[PDB]
C-alpha cells in the first residue's frame, strides 16, 4: 500500500448520518456483513470519531457512500478533449476494481461510516474500509497504473476509441454505428469481466424573441423588460425605440403600431442573439457552476458557466416519463444529466445552484440518485427575469 | 468485578498533556471517609495505589454515609473526542408492541470495564493529609464522570450482546444509557427463561446484574410518558396554584405548557405570554390578568384529560393526518387504526418573510416525513385538508421544486386553498393603474401614487418612509381605489417577487395589507417594467 495523507492541517470528516428507511437499513446491513467477511471493511470502536454518510440506491440495492467531504480533505495527486466530439459515449461502472487493492493502514480511520438504527433503539453499526472505497477521490488515482495496463490492449487495439475514467466511471466514446459501438463495449466488458450519450448532438440553442401580428402595451413591456436584463450578456441590445412606444398611460391591452425605428431595433436585437456571446472560454483554475431554474410543467432550464453571463453551455431538460407528480425526481434526474455532460466535456463536476429548499432536497434526493459520484450543491432563490429569459430559448422545428 | 474485555485505545487531544490540578484540601472527617472508600475500590481492582512518578492529578471531593466525587472536567478537556454516544433518543410511538419487556440495569455499580492501561496515568488523584504527603491513586477502569466512559461502556455492552443476539432473533434488546430493554412475543415463562440466560451471560463477563430490590417495573417512566403493557399515557403535568407569580414562574409555566400543546388539544398560552411584556426582573411579580386566569384555568382542565397512545405494529398501515389550526399553525397525529394514536404534534407558527399556506403545508409534510423515517423507518400515507386540484394547480407552476409523498384528500375544515391567483394575461375592460413611488432614503420623506388609463389619479405624501414602502404603498393605493378587476404596472423589484411567489403572508404589515386587497379582488394582473 502507498501512504496517503490528508491535505496539510486537514482533520478527518465528522459528517452525521441522515436517517434511512427500514428498507435501506436492512439492505446495507446485508451488504456490509458480506463485505466484512471478505475483509473489505471491519467494525470499529468509539475511539474512531470520524464519520461519512452512507446510503443505498439502485433490482437489488447498491451501497453508496458520500465521500464528498473526505475527497475535499484528501491530498491532491488528464482530459481528452476528443471525448466531447465523438458520436456516442457509453458509461461503465468500474468501482469493483478497487476492492482488491488494500488501503493504507493509517488512512482507514478516515473512511469510518455508520449504519443507523431505527428509532435510535440501538447504537449504529460502525465500520471503516480496509481496501480502496468506491466513491473516494484516491481510489481511481491509486488504481491507475493498474487501469492503464488493462486498457492498453483494448486501446492500442482500437486507437479510434477514446476512453475516459471519472471516479468509478468509465466513459467510452467512439464513432461506429449504434450496433458496432455496443459490440465494441462488450469486447471491453469481457476484457474487464476477467479481473448512451451523444455529444455531437448537444447543440447550444439561441434565445428567440417573440414575433406578433400586433403588439400590445403589455407585449412590449414584458419584451423590453427581458431585453433590458439581457443587456447584461449582450451590451449591443437596445430598448430605446421600444420604450418610446411605452410613453403614456395606455390600457395594458391597447395595440401599439410599431415605428420603423422600433422595427429595426428589434431586428438588430434578433441578430445579436443569433449567436452565443463572444470570448467565453473554459478556465481550469476556476470552478464550474450549474444553475437550474424550474420553468414549470416538467420543464427545466440550466446554464453552465464560471463567470456570470458568460455561459459555457445552456439548455433545457424535459421531465422523463413517470416523474409527473415528483419535482424532486425531475430535479435529481436533471442534475445527473448535467453533471454527466460536464464530466464528458471538462472532466469535472460543476457546483449546483438548486431551486429547491434545503430540507426538501436532503429528505428525498437519494431516493432517485443513480450515479456513483455526488456533485456539490447550494440552494437558491430564482430571480424572476433569469427564468423569463431562458424560457425564450429556441426549440426544434417539429422535434427530433 | 471487572470484565475480561479488551481495552479501547484512548488518547489525549492533539499535543495536550495530562491534568495537573491541585488537590482541594479537606477535613480529617472527609479524608478518613475517602481513605476508606478508596481502600474498598483498591481491593476490587478498580484503582491502583501509585507513586510520585505521576506528574498528573485530578481533585477528589466528598458529598452525600459519604460518597466520593472525582472532578474530571479537566481530563475531559484534554481527552480525544469519541463517536457521539447515540444522540437521538427513542420515541414510544416507534416501539413495537411486545408481549413481555424486561429492564436490565447495567449501570456502573453493576458494570465495570477496564481502562486503556496507557491512559490510566491521566486519571491520577490524591487523598489529602491532615501538610504531609497524601495518598496517590489512578483508575484501572472507566471512571464515572470521564468523557469516554459512556461511549466505551456502550461499545463494550454491544460486543458482549452480539452472541446472544444472533442466537435469539425472536428477542430484541434496546440500549439506552445504563439500561437494557429486552422484549419478546414468547410465552411469559420462556421470556423469563431467556432473561435469566442473558443475566447469566452478563454475569459471565463481570456484570453483576440487579437486585430484586432494584428491579424496575411497569409502568415505565420514559421522559414524561408512562409506558404500560398495551399503551402509553403521559405522567401528570402539574400547574402550581399560587397567588404570587414571578416572571420566572410564568416563563417556566409557559415552557411546560408549550410541551403540553403537543399531546393535549386546546392548550393556549397567549394571555400568559402577554404577562412577559416589559418585564424588568425575573423575580419581578406580575399580577395575572383576567384572561390569563381563565386560560390557566381552562388549561388545568385540559391536562386532566387521559391522553393515551398505542405502540407500533409493523404489519399495519402508517397514517398521518394534518389540520390547519390557524394561519401558520399546524397540528397532526400519526396512527395505524382510527383514534389510536402512536404520536400527535403541533408546529409553532413560522414567521417567514413571505410565503403561502400550500408551501407551509409541504413544510409540515416534510418535517413529519423526516420524523417518521427516524421513528419508524417508513414514511406515512398522508391525509391532507387540501384538494388534489389545488395541489396540482400550485406545485406545477411554483418557481421552487416542492413535493408531497403519497397522500389523499380529507375534507376536514378549515381547508388549505390558494387565497388568490394573479391573472396570466392583462384584463380586458379593466382599469390599468400605472403606480409609482419614491422617497429620499435619507430624509425618509416620500410620495406614492398612480395614474390610470381612465384618467383617475392620486399622490400621497409620506414621512418617515423607505423607497420600498412607497413603491408597495403605490400598489396598495391602486388596489384600494380600483374596482374588482385591475391591471397594475410597477417597476418595483419586490413586486416582481410577488408575481412569482404570490405569497399570502409575510413580515411586512404593508405587504399584508396588499395581500388582503389582492384576496378581495375578483381579478388582478401585475405587470413589472424596468424603471426609467
Ligand atoms: C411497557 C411494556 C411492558 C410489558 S410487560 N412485561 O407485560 O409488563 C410488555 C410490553 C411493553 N411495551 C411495549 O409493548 C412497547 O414497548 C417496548 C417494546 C420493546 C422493548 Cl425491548 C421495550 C419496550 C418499552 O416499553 C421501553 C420502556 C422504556 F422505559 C424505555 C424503552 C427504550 F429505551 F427502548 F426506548 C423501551
Amino acid at each position: 500500500t502507498v501512504p496517503v495523507k490528508l491535505k496539510p492541517g486537514m482533520d478527518g470528516p465528522k459528517v452525521k448520518q441522515w436517517p434511512l428507511t427500514e428498507e435501506k437499513i436492512k439492505a446495507l446491513v446485508e451488504i456490509c456483513t458480506e463485505m466484512e467477511k471478505e475483509g473489505k471493511i471491519s467494525k470499529i470502536g468509539p475511539e474512531n470519531p470520524y464519520n461519512t454518510p452512507v446510503f443505498a440506491i439502485k433490482t437489488k440495492w447498491r451501497k453508496l457512500v458520500d465521500f464528498r467531504e473526505l475527497n475535499k480533505r484528501t491530498q491532491d495527486f488528464p482530459h481528452p478533449a476528443g471525448l466531447k466530439k465523438k458520436k456516442s459515449v457509453t458509461v461503465l461502472d468500474v468501482g469493483d476494481a478497487y476492492f482488491s487493492v488494500p488501503l493504507d493502514e493509517d488512512f482507514r480511520k478516515y473512511t469510518a461510516f455508520t449504519i443507523p438504527s431505527i428509532n435510535n433503539e440501538t447504537p449504529g453499526i460502525r465500520y471503516q474500509y480496509n481496501v480502496l472505497p468506491q466513491g473516494w477521490k484516491g481510489s481511481p488515482a491509486i488504481f491507475q497504473s493498474s487501469m492503464t495496463k488493462i486498457l492498453e490492449p483494448f486501446r492500442k487495439q482500437n486507437p479510434d476509441i477514446v476512453i475516459y475514467q471519472y471516479m468509478d466511471d468509465l466513459y467510452v466514446g467512439s464513432d461506429l454505428e449504434i450496433g458496432q459501438h455496443r459490440t465494441k463495449i462488450e469486447e471491453l466488458r469481457q476484457h474487464l469481466l476477467r479481473w448512451e450519450l451523444h455529444p455531437d448532438k448537444w447543440t447550444v440553442q439561441p434565445i428567440v424573441l417573440p414575433e406578433k401580428d400586433s403588439w400590445t402595451v403589455n407585449d412590449i413591456q414584458k419584451l423590453v423588460g427581458k431585453l433590458n436584463w439581457a443587456s447584461q450578456i449582450y451590451p449591443g441590445i437596445k430598448v430605446r425605440q421600444l420604450c418610446k412606444l411605452l410613453r403614456g398611460t395606455k390600457a395594458l391591452t391597447e395595440v401599439i403600431p410599431l415605428t420603423e425605428e422600433a422595427e429595426l431595433e428589434l431586428a438588430e436585437n434578433r441578430e445579436i442573439l443569433k449567436e452565443p456571446v463572444h470570448g467565453v472560454y473554459y478556465d481550469p483554475s476556476k470552478d464550474l457552476i450549474a444553475e437550474i431554474q424550474k420553468q414549470g410543467q416538467g420543464q427545466w432550464t440550466y446554464q453552465i458557466y464560471q463567470e456570470p453571463f458568460k455561459n459555457l453551455k445552456t439548455g433545457k431538460y424535459a421531465r422523463m416519463r413517470g416523474a409527473h407528480t415528483n419535482d424532486v425526481k425531475q430535479l435529481t434526474e436533471a442534475v445527473q444529466k448535467i453533471t454527466t455532460e460536464s464530466i464528458v466535456i471538462w472532466g469535472k463536476t460543476p457546483k449546483f445552484k438548486l431551486p429547491i429548499q434545503k430540507e426538501t432536497w436532503e429528505t428525498w434526493w437519494t431516493e432517485y440518485w443513480q450515479a456513483t459520484w455526488i456533485p456539490e450543491w447550494e440552494f437558491v432563490n430564482t430571480p424572476p427575469l433569469v427564468k423569463l429569459w431562458y424560457q425564450l430559448e429556441k426549440e426544434p422545428i417539429v422535434g427530433a | 468485578p471487572i470484565s475480561p474485555i479488551e481495552t479501547v485505545p484512548v488518547k489525549l487531544k492533539p499535543g495536550m498533556d495530562g491534568p495537573k490540578v491541585k488537590q482541594w484540601p479537606l477535613t480529617e472527617e472527609k479524608i478518613k471517609a475517602l481513605v476508606e472508600i478508596c481502600t474498598e475500590m483498591e481491593k476490587e481492582g478498580k484503582i491502583s495505589k501509585i507513586g510520585p512518578e505521576n506528574p498528573y492529578n485530578t481533585p477528589v471531593f466528598a458529598i452525600k454515609k459519604w460518597r466520593k466525587l472525582v472532578d474530571f472536567r479537566e481530563l475531559n478537556k484534554r481527552t480525544q473526542d469519541f463517536w457521539e454516544v447515540q444522540l437521538g433518543i427513542p420515541h414510544p410511538a416507534g416501539l413495537k408492541k411486545k408481549k413481555s419487556v424486561t429492564v436490565l440495569d447495567v449501570g456502573d455499580a453493576y458494570f465495570s470495564v477496564p481502562l486503556d492501561e496507557d491512559f490510566r496515568k491521566y486519571t491520577a488523584f490524591t487523598i489529602p493529609s491532615i501538610e504531609t504527603p497524601g495518598i496517590r491513586y489512578q483508575y484501572n477502569v472507566l471512571p464515572q464522570g470521564w468523557k469516554g466512559s459512556p461511549a466505551i461502556f456502550q461499545s463494550s455492552m454491544t460486543k458482549i450482546l452480539e452472541p446472544f443476539r444472533k442466537q435469539n432473533p425472536d428477542i430484541v434488546i434496546y440500549q439506552y444509557m445504563d439500561d437494557l430493554y429486552v422484549g419478546s412475543d414468547l410465552e411469559i415463562g420462556q421470556h423469563r427463561t431467556k432473561i435469566e440466560e442473558l443475566r447469566q451471560h452478563l454475569l459471565r463477563w463481570g456484570l453483576t446484574t440487579p437486585d430484586k430490590k432494584h428491579q424496575k417495573e411497569p409502568p415505565f417512566l420514559w421522559m414524561g410518558y408512562e409506558l404500560h403493557p398495551d399503551k402509553w399515557t403521559v405522567q401528570p403535568i402539574v400547574l402550581p396554584e399560587k397567588d404570587s407569580w414571578t416572571v420566572n414562574d410564568i416563563q417556566k409555566l409557559v415552557g411546560k405548557l408549550n410541551w403540553a400543546s403537543q399531546i393535549y388539544p386546546g392548550i393556549k398560552v397567549r394571555q400568559l405570554c402577554k404577562l412577559l411584556r416589559g418585564t424588568k426582573a425575573l423575580t419581578e411579580v406580575i399580577p395575572l390578568t383576567e384572561e390569563a386566569e381563565l386560560e390557566l384555568a381552562e388549561n388545568r382542565e385540559i391536562l386532566k384529560e387521559p391522553v393515551h397512545g398505542v405502540y407500533y405494529d409493523p404489519s399495519k398501515d402508517l397514517i398521518a393526518e394534518i389540520q390547519k389550526q390557524g394561519q401558520g399553525q399546524w397540528t397532526y397525529q400519526i396512527y395505524q387504526e382510527p383514534f389510536k394514536n402512536l404520536k400527535t404534534g403541533k408546529y409553532a407558527r413560522m414567521r417567514g418573510a413571505h410565503t403561502n399556506d400550500v408551501k407551509q403545508l409541504t413544510e409540515a409534510v416534510q418535517k413529519i416525513t423526516t420524523e417518521s423515517i427516524v421513528i419508524w423507518g417508513k414514511t406515512p400515507k398522508f391525509k391532507l385538508p387540501i384538494q388534489k386540484e389545488t395541489w396540482e394547480t400550485w406545485w406545477t407552476e411554483y418557481w421552487q421544486a416542492t413535493w408531497i409523498p403519497e397522500w389523499e384528500f380529507v375534507n376536514t375544515p378549515p381547508l388549505v386553498k390558494l387565497w388568490y391567483q394573479l391573472e396570466k394575461e392583462p384584463i380586458v375592460g379593466a382599469e390599468t393603474f400605472y403606480v409609482d413611488g419614491a422617497a429620499n432614503r435619507e430624509t425618509k420623506l416620500g410620495k406614492a401614487g398612480y395614474v390610470t388609463n381612465r384618467g383617475r389619479q392620486k399622490v400621497v405624501t409620506l414621512t418617515d418612509t423607505t423607497n420600498q414602502k412607497t413603491e408597495l404603498q403605490a400598489i396598495y393605493l391602486a388596489l384600494q381605489d380600483s374596482g374588482l378587476e385591475v391591471n397594475i404596472v410597477t417597476d418595483s423589484q419586490y413586486a416582481l417577487g410577488i408575481i412569482q411567489a404570490q405569497p399570502d403572508q409575510s413580515e411586512s404589515e404593508l405587504v399584508n395589507q396588499i395581500i388582503e386587497q389582492l384576496i378581495k379582488k375578483e381579478k388582478v394582473y401585475l405587470a413589472w417594467v424596468p424603471a426609467h
